[PDB]
């Protein structure tokens, strides 16, 4: 967690982070993207 | 536009002809509809994503534009000089087939790279549930932190890049909220690049959650146009092709399955016995057809599949009638004049052939279990072809013993291994079976309330009653499935049956003082059960003798039912016992919630 | 590793209480080895020229084959028949 800097606009251990779960936002990136023939093109 | 860009090869004057797909130094430049950049733009997002992990690790080079792939091309874009003069695009956007190449195998590349990465961040992210489905739940960051710095294996990379991995992680779990730097305080709002898509993916407590009630639904409407749920119980002729027979070698046990409740199966009832002979590998056997009726796999009525008798943990007396050992067991073929059910006395058996036989007698293939010894499982096998009994009007499959020498220590044996877990696989799917006769097609809606309790699980590894059973099936699980057939919701199916009793029982009373009007409090219930009934053992609806479903409306009525059923199911489907549903999630959120105050505790 | 060798305890337990009957290209058994290719137990079935296992049925009217050749002895187990015969 050593400090950092600048390589990211926020620190790990940087001052006042939190984790904290809402049931409003599960978390997701993009897995199912199509690309099957006839979807894809 | 779609397709490869065409330009007016003859010049100026563009006509169904004058064209000709643009090719040059670079592959042909084939049109990016709107649509196309979606995917291509969502396949990058998902990767500059990553940027933070890439510059630190040296990988990469920059974040991935679409718009370098690209370019602003203008002709006209079709699929062939004909439909392509209708379709002049000025400075659209084409990709290259060089560029349709790196495009590809860029995304391909740093696809591996994010891959590996995105799979450490992910053994550490999971690694404390970021994701709760009912209300909130926090954990003092520093706790949770200073925890994940033991847990988490040495060989991770979320230990080499804690906030190089922390702010690709920020985008991809709403969970951590990232301290602003100028005010030191969280934010409420958590902002993942995933904004919209996990805000409609988080469990709504009006209805289940959008995402899951949407897929379940487009999922069983793909089933019921796919496999042909629809005209599940059509009255006329149907490809077994129609059926989409796959995978399916049925296994038995006969010697046991009555004549009557199989077709494909006869048996010797005779009087007497019918000891015959037959010189196999050049010692002379006597195949027995002993005191019982000894039923025999019939070979008419038996589409060319690959028969396998197993004989195995079943008994095998050679301790009392010394006749028993010595004798091979072997699967064999019995050719008789007068058909079988008439076939009184050897002289009747035209011909006996060893399809099959078991190399070493009956006291090498034992194996003593507690006095009574068994068979060593072992495989007797025939490969029946269709016409390889042509003409033969009477012929029979018999896994039987094949004695060496018949004595009176064998005159109430009866030395049939049919007793065996007889596996038939139909080899040679297009043609079908039914009542014993070999077609190829069926006719549905016959099959229906036509066999009995037990000319269902008698049935021949696919012959209709089985195709017919392994549709309903499928019919069976849609309804299962999207549909609530197993609530007090009266839903679309059992409204369908409804509907039909309804109909039914009122021309019933029609003539005569019509004493009863119809019930309705009654109907809606019976219907309900007959619904349920069928989701319940789809199989059922083919035996005669069940209340409702066997009637020839029911199932032609519940599919066609079920089917606009799950046509317009909206989106909201999960609002059924989304109460209790909702309830359970946050039964779950306060025992998680329980945990992070754990993790908040021992590791302060 | 083509032979299976639980074939080959299938054949010497055959021929011990001899059976082995020895079938020809023309699909009849005779008992000299010179014309016959085929090799039952009655379990298993085996040309002498390839010496393939072809089919666990025997009645060896029913196996679809093309091999040509003059060869496979051990004529061992087949002179261990006609010992063990009587
Ligand atoms: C310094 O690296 C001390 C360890 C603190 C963080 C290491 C990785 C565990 C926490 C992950 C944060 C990013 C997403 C899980």
């Amino acid at each position: 967690g050593n400090v950092q800097t600048s390589v990211n606009t926020y620190n790990i251990t940087g001052d006042g982070n939190s984790f904290t779960p809402t049931s409003d936002m599960t978390s997701t990136a993009a897995p199912a993207i199509d690309l099957k023939p006839g979807v894809l093109n | 536009p779609t397709g490869k860009l065409w330009r007016p090869v003859g010049t100026s004057v563009a006509t169904i002809d004058s064209l000709a797909i643009v090719s040059d130094r670079f592959g042909q430049y084939s049109f990016v509809n709107e649509g196309m950049r979606e995917t291509f733009s969502k396949a990058l997002f998902d990767i500059n994503m990553w940027q933070p992990l890439f510059q630190a690790t040296k990988t990469g080079c920059g974040p991935i534009v679409l718009s370098s792939f690209t370019t602003t091309t203008s002709g006209y874009v079709g699929a062939t000089a004909g439909d392509a003069l209708d379709n002049p695009v000025t400075n659209g956007v084409f990709i290259s087939t060089v560029q349709i190449m790196n495009l590809q195998r860029t995304i391909a590349a740093r696809m591996r790279d994010v891959a590996l990465w995105q799979k450490h961040l992910d053994t550490a992210m999971t690694m404390l549930t970021p994701d709760i489905s009912a209300g909130s739940a926090s954990c003092n960051w520093k706790s949770l932190l200073a925890f994940a710095k033991d847990i988490l294996p040495l060989d991770n990379l979320c230990l080499t890049y804690p906030n190089e991995f922390y702010n690709v992680a920020i985008h991809r779990y709403p969970a951590l909220k990232p301290g602003n730097p100028d005010t030191k305080l969280p934010d409420a709002q958590a902002h993942p690049l995933g904004e919209v898509a996990g805000a409609f993916n988080a469990a709504t407590s009006e209805v289940g959650s959008l995402v899951g009630s949407s897929s379940t639904l487009s999922q069983a409407i793909s089933t019921m146009a796919g496999k042909d749920l629809d005209l599940i119980e059509a009255d006329t002729p149907l490809p077994v092709s129609v059926f989409t027979p796959s995978l399916a070698p049925r296994s038995y046990r006969p010697a046991f399955i009555k004549p009557e409740d199989a077709k494909w199966i006869a048996e010797f009832n005779n009087s007497s016995l019918i000891r015959k002979t037959l010189t196999y590998s050049g010692a002379t056997y006597t195949v027995q057809l002993g005191p019982g009726p000894t039923r025999v796999i019939d070979m008419n009525a038996m589409i060319d599949s690959v028969l396998t008798l197993d004989v195995s943990g079943t008994i095998l007396p050679y301790d009392t009638n010394p006749d028993l050992s010595t004798s091979v067991p072997a699967f064999v073929l019995i050719q008789t004049s007068v058909p079988i059910q008439q076939v009184t006395t050897a002289a009747n058996i035209t011909a006996i052939t060893v399809v099959s036989a078991a190399g070493a007698s009956a006291i090498n293939l034992a194996i003593n279990v507690r006095g009574q010894p068994r068979f060593n499982m072992l495989h007797l096998q025939a490969t029946f072809e269709r016409e390889t009994i042509t003409g033969i009007p009477y012929i029979y499959g018999l896994g039987t013993f094949l004695i060496p020498s018949p004595t009176s220590s064998s005159n109430f044996s009866n030395p049939t291994l049919m007793d065996g877990l007889l596996t038939v696989t139909p080899v040679l799917l297009r043609e079908t079976t039914y009542k014993g006769e070999v077609v190829d097609a069926i006719v549905p809606a016959t099959v229906m309330a036509n066999q009995t309790s037990e000319e269902v699980a008698s049935a021949l590894a696919n012959d209709a009653i089985v195709l017919v059973s392994n549709h309903l099936n499928k019919l069976a699980n849609v309804v299962g499935d999207a549909i609530p057939v197993a609530s007090r919701t009266d839903d679309s199916a059992t409204s369908a049956i409804v509907s039909r009793l309804a109909v039914q029982h009122k021309l019933s009373q029609v003539g005569q003082a019509s004493p009863t009007p119809p019930d309705y409090p009654l109907l809606w219930r019976r219907a309900k059960r007959a619904a349920s009934m069928f989701v319940s053992n789809p199989s059922l609806a083919l035996q005669v003798g069940i209340p409702v479903l066997t009637q020839s409306g029911m199932l032609s009525a519940l599919t066609s039912g079920v089917g606009t059923a799950l046509r317009t199911g909206s989106l909201g489907k999960g609002v059924t016992d989304a109460s209790e549903k909702l309830r359970a999630r946050q039964s779950l959120t306060v025992a998680k919630q329980a945990f992070f105050d754990q993790i908040g505790s021992l590791w302060p | 590793l083509h032979m299976i060798p639980q074939v080959a305890h299938a054949m010497v337990r055959a021929a011990a209480a001899g059976r082995l009957t020895l079938y020809t290209r023309t699909r009849t058994e005779t008992t000299n080895f010179d014309h016959a290719e085929y090799v039952t137990c009655g379990r298993y079935t085996i040309c002498a020229f390839c010496l393939t296992t072809l089919a666990p049925h025997a009645n060896v009217k029913t196996i679809q084959d093309s091999h040509a050749c003059s060869r496979q002895p051990n004529e061992a187990i087949r002179s261990l028949v006609e010992v063990s015969d009587k």
